[PDB]
């Protein structure tokens, strides 16, 4: 008489591709408290869907055709199109909510909207800003996935999104995930430059991008002392897919993909869960709060002010 | 057939040269008297030069090389004549003619065998002159010059003066600046040059090259240590040629890795009596890479361990020994001690740990195969090795 | 390989030779070997740039006699090399000072880009990933209008030049052709399909944003209508020399970019020019083939350039500042 409610096999659609709410996740929610919400953000081919799938209910040794979050297929890469649309939803058995996100400012959505405001160009930017603000106001942590280092345009977008957010202020933690890392990026000399650039580029961001999720203490660098870094921000690197002398494998210079994925998952799960509103909330209450926030963000006033400026 | 080749030569003397060259080579006295026409033509053109005759000279050189390749006292005379006619045209400075001449000289020199006393001063000065002015050259001229140098070194064995290699491995030498090319072919030919130089049977001419290489490695290591805010070391293998020089972090790492890879020529030999033994150099001289350099520059440590493992695995880890036998009577103990000390550490990388474990497994499996290696289980290095494996 | 400012001040061997100007710009990731340097070395087939070698903008110039072509490389805050130095300087030496600093850097980069967009024959934009940022569409939209407010001032300084007639009117030799270069970055014949899809997407996006028009005169740049203008550099072991050396050690212990560029260079070198107009009524496009001294006579005057600062201050962080 204490069996679990149900087990989710595949992620559902929390928000339709037309920016419409979809109330269909209450069937898998309970009345428990102390819930954790994780969101993702990134460009078109960064790999947010794969990261979310591997961090929620998947393993690297499994296949990409059975992932909880649909990933880009080989036939789709040749056409230069996107796969994830709208916002997804999935909750693991540990009562951890995972939220996916479509690419921001991606040319695929723009091209699809061409054959369908003053011009059909600021619409994509506003949709991206709306999603960023929503994830920044109803999620406990947000992970930013970057295909390459220093895009120089994501920081400005993040600051602008946080400046136009809906609303003793609450600022969720920010995580910088560098996907498809190489050996050259796994050196202390380059690490210092990376941390310095990240810290100097977000000096007045008001977000919690430091003091938590320190990969230096996760045994990634055995002999690297903590004082070697002026300010270790929350940055993590994810590498590319992976008689006796002649059988020695090649030298990669970076830890195994599975090891880093497991470490990242453990660190994400062992994170804090601060309060969102000025009251305690449960799973159902959190769902209702998120729905109300999305409804308010859609018919907001700051967005119109920013729209007349473009 | 005597007159049939004339039409082919005339047609080829005008991207399709490969087809005619292959056909002529596969088609097959008269050649002895036929080469005289080309020799006289080149001599006349060179004399009249002292500028549109360059394409003709290049075509003649290419056809001459093809006809000679299609196939013993006039070889030196013809080689000297070709070298003089090529060096005479030192005004136009055309890369095509130089490349063709280099290929022709290379094939002509390779036709004979290293069992004579041909004139080497002219060839040495020609190669040095071409190398001293081959910095901002094309991708093919550099490869041709390096190939010619390798062929010259291989052809002249035990007769090359010490001055030849003394001025070839110095900072002012352009050879050291040619290995920085992005193309893999240039790096491959450079490594081939290093291998040919280190594959000499003359100890006095090889000792200077070995010392120069060691000095360069020491200079790069010292530069890295200084840039990492640490005192210098390895002062027992320093050289005067590299007393004061500056190497960047990336440049120093690249130089160290290149030298370590080049040392495999003598490290992987199949049986070289030098003062600093390769085993001692990679096991006792370069002991600072595991203290602090293994954290910021693990590539150097991995390369050193890889070359040491490759050199030790070819001699059965020196088990039978535990002249050559007496000199290697204390190699297994050192290997075991090094493995134990490295494994007992807690600041090792994944690749380094995997390599060390593979080496340890190979050594262990090796230990019990013999029934004659039983006394080797009482020495302390074995206990340290077991402790490292357990920890 | 010398600075542009140090080249205009100073020729007899090539005083009058027909050449083509090729501008190189775009973003670059944090790496030892930059994409622009490798591109120049591969195109010239020689080690032009040796390996291991207030404002944050730089313009480098290099002449190639074997091909009679001039290359103009642009470096700004977009590249990680300059961004790292800027951050390091800012670390040692307020929410209002940083904003002004970034705004000034962006304005300087925009001015340099505008200068390159009027003294180049063919220009190419690089990128570290296959996907192209749509933000560029806005940058160009904010650049064209800028030249419209600076064109009357530029033609006044080059009035006494032997460039010609069309050059003095359009302040450019001919409508420059823009090329796009991307990198595989581990993605994925599929390459041809990906290139075609990218070209179609770029053309549609640029046409919708009104950046590209039927007339090849009003627009600041055009793209070919029947040839290829998008190239994807495949992965190779050239990058990270340490890895290549390790691979070599392990082994011992046990179209094309050039053609892609000449396809367009042969047109300008043959005086034919460019013709891109399918608006049901094409019109002739101005084109000129100046020499070394002839090109420098105008390049120096354009580089030396009162009212430019005032016009550039009216044009991005401006939206964010206004909203705040
Ligand atoms: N670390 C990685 N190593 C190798 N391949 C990867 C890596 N991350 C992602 N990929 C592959 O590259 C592509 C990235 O797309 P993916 O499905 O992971 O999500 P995405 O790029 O966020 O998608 P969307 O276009 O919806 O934003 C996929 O084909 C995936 O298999
Ligand atoms: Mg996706």
């Amino acid at each position: 008489k204490l069996l679990p409610p149900e087990r989710m096999k595949h992620s559902i659609k929390l928000v339709d591709d037309q920016m419409n709410w979809c109330d269909s996740a209450i069937e898998y929610l309970l009345d428990q408290t102390d819930v954790l919400v994780v969101g993702v953000l990134g460009l078109q081919g960064t790999g947010k869907s794969m990261v979310m799938s591997l961090l929620s209910a998947n393993t690297p040794e499994e296949d990409q055709r059975t992932y909880v979050f649909r990933a880009q297929s080989a036939e789709m890469k040749e056409r230069g199109g996107n796969q994830t649309s709208g916002i997804d939803f999935f909750i693991t058995q540990e009562r951890i909510v995972f939220l996916d996100t479509q690419p921001i400012l991606s040319p695929s959505i723009l091209d699809h909207l061409i054959n369908n405001y003053n011009l059909p160009h600021t619409y994509v930017e506003m949709q991206s800003l709306q999603i960023a603000a929503f994830l920044f106001t109803v999620c406990h942590v947000v992970i930013v996935v970057q295909d390459w280092f220093t895009d120089l345009s994501l920081y400005r977008f993040l600051q602008t999104a946080e400046m136009v957010k809906p609303s003793t202020e609450y600022y969720p933690h920010l995580v910088f995930l560098q996907n498809k890392a190489r050996r050259e990026d796994f050196c202390p000399r380059k690490l210092r430059q990376m941390h310095l650039m990240i810290d100097q580029l977000m000096a007045h961001s008001h977000l919690r991008y430091k003091g938590t999720l320190s990969m230096l203490q996760c045994n990634v660098f055995p002999g690297l002392p903590p004082d070697f870094l002026d300010s270790e921000v929350n940055l993590f690197l994810v590498p590319f897919m992976d008689p006796l002398f002649s059988l020695l494998p090649g030298y990669r210079g970076h830890p195994s993909f599975q090891s880093l994925v497991s470490k990242l998952r453990s660190q994400v799960m062992s994170m804090a869960r601060p309060q969102l509103s000025h009251t305690i909330l449960t799973e159902k209450n959190w769902f209702h709060y998120a729905a109300r926030i999305w409804d308010g963000v859609r018919k907001s006033s700051a967005l119109a002010e920013y729209s007349r400026l473009l | 057939f005597s007159t049939n080749f004339r039409d082919t030569v005339d047609i080829l003397v005008g991207s399709l040269t490969q087809q005619v060259s292959g056909w002529l080579q596969s088609l097959e006295a008269f050649s002895t008297t036929l080469l005289g026409q080309f020799l006289e033509d080149m001599e006349a053109y060179a004399e009249d030069l002292s500028s549109v005759s360059l394409p003709k000279l290049a075509a003649l050189l290419r056809v001459f090389s093809t006809v000679v390749r299609s196939i013993a006292y006039v070889t030196d005379v013809l080689y000297r004549v070709m070298r003089c006619v090529t060096a005479a045209n030192q005004v136009f400075f055309s890369e095509a003619v130089l490349t063709a001449a280099n290929e022709c000289v290379g094939v002509l020199l390779g036709s004979l065998d290293p069992s004579m006393t041909i004139h080497c001063d002219m060839v040495i000065t020609y190669g040095l002159d071409q190398l001293e002015n081959c910095q901002t050259c094309g991708t093919d001229y550099i490869i041709s010059v390096l190939n010619l140098l390798t062929l010259i070194v291989e052809q002249i064995n035990t007769k090359l003066p010490s001055s030849f290699v003394e001025k070839l491995f110095i900072p002012s030498s352009k050879l050291l600046f040619l290995r920085y090319h992005k193309e893999k072919e240039v790096v491959a030919v450079a490594h081939a040059v290093y291998q040919a130089v280190l594959s000499l049977k003359n100890i006095p001419v090889l000792e200077t090259a070995y010392k120069l290489i060691l000095g360069e490695m020491t200079c790069a290591l010292n530069n890295l240590l200084h840039s990492l805010q640490l005192p210098e070391a390895c002062s027992e293998i320093k050289h005067e040629a590299f007393k004061n020089h500056v190497f960047n972090v990336d440049n120093a790492k690249f130089v160290v890795i290149f030298d370590l890879s080049a040392l495999t020529t003598i490290g992987n030999a199949k049986n070289w009596a030098l003062s600093p033994t390769v085993f001692a150099l990679l096991s006792k001289n370069l002991m600072i890479v595991h203290s602090d350099l293994a954290v910021h520059f693990p590539a150097i440590q991995y390369a050193v361990l890889y070359t040491l493992y490759s050199h030790c695995t070819r001699h059965d880890h020196f088990i039978s020994s535990s002249t050559v036998t007496t000199a290697t009577k204390k190699h297994f103990s050192i290997i075991l001690n090094l493995l134990g000390i490295l494994l007992k550490k807690d600041n090792l990388n994944q690749d380094t740990r995997k390599l060390l474990m593979t080496w340890a497994l190979e050594a262990a499996v090796l230990m019990r195969k013999s029934e004659t290696y039983a006394p080797l289980f009482s020495l302390p290095s074995f206990h340290k090795f077991c402790k490292g494996l357990l920890a | 390989p010398v600075s542009l400012r140090d080249l205009l001040m100073g020729e007899p061997p090539w005083r009058e030779d027909e050449i083509c100007v090729v501008g190189i710009f775009g973003k670059t990731a944090l790496r030892l070997n930059s994409e622009k340097f490798s591109l120049v070395n591969t195109v010239c087939d020689r080690q032009v740039f040796p390996l291991f070698r207030q404002d944050y903008s730089l313009l480098q110039a290099y002449y190639s006699q074997e091909s009679k072509v001039l290359y103009l490389l642009l470096t700004s805050i977009c590249d990680n090399s300059q961004l790292l130095r800027a951050c390091r300087a800012l670390q040692s030496g307020p929410h209002a000072e940083a904003h002004e600093f970034w705004k000034h850097q962006e304005k300087l980069q925009c001015l340099s880009l505008l200068y390159l967009f009027s003294v180049c024959h063919i220009l190419l934009l690089v990128h570290p990933t296959c996907s192209f940022d749509i933000t560029y569409d806005r940058v160009f939209r904010a650049l064209d209008g800028l030249r419209q407010k600076v064109l009357p001032l530029l033609k006044t300084a080059i009035k006494d030049c032997p460039v010609g007639k069309d050059w003095k009117l359009n302040c450019r030799p001919c409508p420059p052709r823009l090329l796009f270069l991307f990198q595989l970055n581990g993605a994925l014949s599929p390459k041809r399909r990906l290139q075609h899809a990218l070209e179609d997407q770029i053309y549609r996006i640029f046409r919708k944003s009104r950046v590209l028009t039927n007339q090849s005169i009003n627009c600041l740049f055009t793209v070919p209508a029947n040839q290829a203008f998008v190239y994807i550099v495949p992965g190779s072991q050239e990058e990270d020399p340490v890895g290549m050396l390790l691979d070599q050690l392990r082994s011992h212990c046990t179209f094309t970019l050039r053609e892609f560029l000449w396809q367009h260079v042969e047109l300008v070198l043959s005086k034919k020019g460019f013709d891109d107009s399918v608006g049901r009524n094409p019109q002739p496009s101005h084109f000129e083939l100046p020499t070394y001294q002839k090109w420098i006579s105008a390049a120096s005057k354009l580089y030396e350039v009162s009212k430019i600062l005032s016009s550039i201050k009216v044009l991005f962080l401006d939206i964010d500042t206004k909203f705040s």
